[PDB]
């Protein structure tokens, strides 16, 4: 399961 | 055995064929899921995610990608921009995972790249981020003042680990798959080169060797690259250049190992096309 | 930005023995940017219903993509992967080994 969490760069 | 999940995710910034985010999972570096932003849509590619999960699993990975999307389309932007980029086509990538060794071990990655180029790293056992270059530098920054470290170092060592057990049990059969390989010994001309051929085989490591008379022989060796199939199988062959003489001469063989056992081909067994 | 181009591997499944089905495969790894055109052909004419696989890249970041088709190869037909990348077209022939 992909990792639910992203933060752009 | 040992396992992995892996998830790779590209982003392509005014490209046309194709789509703007694309997302590949596998188990093993065998894919069973795929998303782009096209369909909006994340789908099961194995028989056996297939079987062991549905509707409520796929509309959160759907969900989950919709906003990798966002977040891709957003980070592209602010990294063109940094390097004085805004015309043409660039790209951002991300790939994580984790793997499960036998002894209960786990490791796990995360990293991005701008244009095929390393961006950022995680180490995760000082819960920083490695900037490849000063555009990266800000990014790092940024991200530690967020802890993002932490969460991704979180997600590898649980989430993923959990996931990547449940995706074993689910595939076993498949993932513990042991299948030989089929071997043939190759010839166009019979003057012309041999080439000991062996396809079909999982998993992917396999070992051809050439012996004269019983005894190993290194010299007029070519060893071919490991191949995929269509099929997640594998092949691989080795070709032995001696003269026709050489072969008149000498027993020659070829040896094909997997999985601690071996096939043997010898001039007999030697086919062709024409004939 | 740098373009890596593609290296381009056409092989069969199973040896290329004439007369019997088997599966032709071009293997397309090595590349950047990820935009391409993958195609088989038969004595230069593209073979529908070839299966391409999804967008994937390996660690160093560059794309690999597999194309492949069902093919009964015979003495009299040429078989061939072309691939467009940028703005560079190459076609590589099969080669049998048989």
């Amino acid at each position: 399961f992909a990792n639910f969490c992203l933060m752009m760069i | 055995g040992t396992h992995s999940l892996k998830y790779v995710y590209t982003g392509v910034s005014r490209g046309i064929d194709f789509p703007e985010f694309t997302a590949v999972g596998m188990v093993d570096d065998g894919q069973f899921m795929y998303f782009d932003s096209n369909s909006m849509k994340a789908v099961p590619k194995t028989e056996w995610i297939r079987q062991n999960e549905g509707a409520d699993y796929w509309d959160r990975q759907t969900q989950v990608l919709i906003g990798a999307h966002q977040v891709f389309k957003d980070s592209i932007q602010i990294v063109m921009e940094r390097f004085n980029q805004s015309k043409g086509v660039h790209t951002w990538q991300n790939m994580y995972g984790c793997e499960l060794n036998d002894d209960g071990t786990t490791q796990g990655f995360y990293q991005y790249a701008y244009d095929g180029e390393d961006f950022v790293s995680l180490d995760k056992n000082t819960l920083t981020w490695t900037a490849a270059n000063p555009q990266a530098v800000i990014t790092k920054h940024k991200w530690e003042a967020l802890a993002v470290a932490e969460q991704n170092k979180g997600y590898l060592e649980n989430t993923c680990i959990e996931w990547l057990k449940k995706y074993v049990a689910y595939g076993k059969d498949t993932l513990e798959r042991k299948v030989s390989p089929q071997v043939s010994l190759l010839q166009k001309d019979p003057s012309s080169p041999v080439t000991c051929h062996a396809t079909g085989f999982y998993p992917s490591g396999v070992t051809i060797t050439w012996q004269k008379n019983g005894q190993d022989h290194d010299e007029d060796v070519d060893l071919g690259e490991l191949l995929p199939n269509e099929d997640g199988s594998f092949q691989r062959m080795s070709t032995l250049n001696v003269g026709p003489d050489e072969w008149k001469n000498n027993r020659f063989s070829c040896v094909v190992e997997h999985q601690d056992k071996t096939i043997r081909k010898t001039e007999d067994d030697i086919i062709t096309n024409f004939d | 930005m740098k373009v890596s181009s593609p290296k381009i591997q056409v092989y069969s499944h199973y040896p290329g023995e004439y007369g019997k089905e088997n599966t032709l495969i071009c293997y397309v790894s090595n590349f950047h940017p990820p935009d391409i055109s993958i195609e088989l052909l038969k004595n230069g004419k593209v073979i529908a219903d070839a299966q391409q696989t999804d967008l994937a890249f390996e660690k160093g970041w560059q794309f690999h993509l597999t194309k492949s088709v069902s093919f009964k190869p015979e003495k009299s037909d040429e078989y061939s992967c072309r691939v467009k990348h940028m703005s560079d077209n190459k076609t590589i022939v099969w080669e049998s080994n048989m």
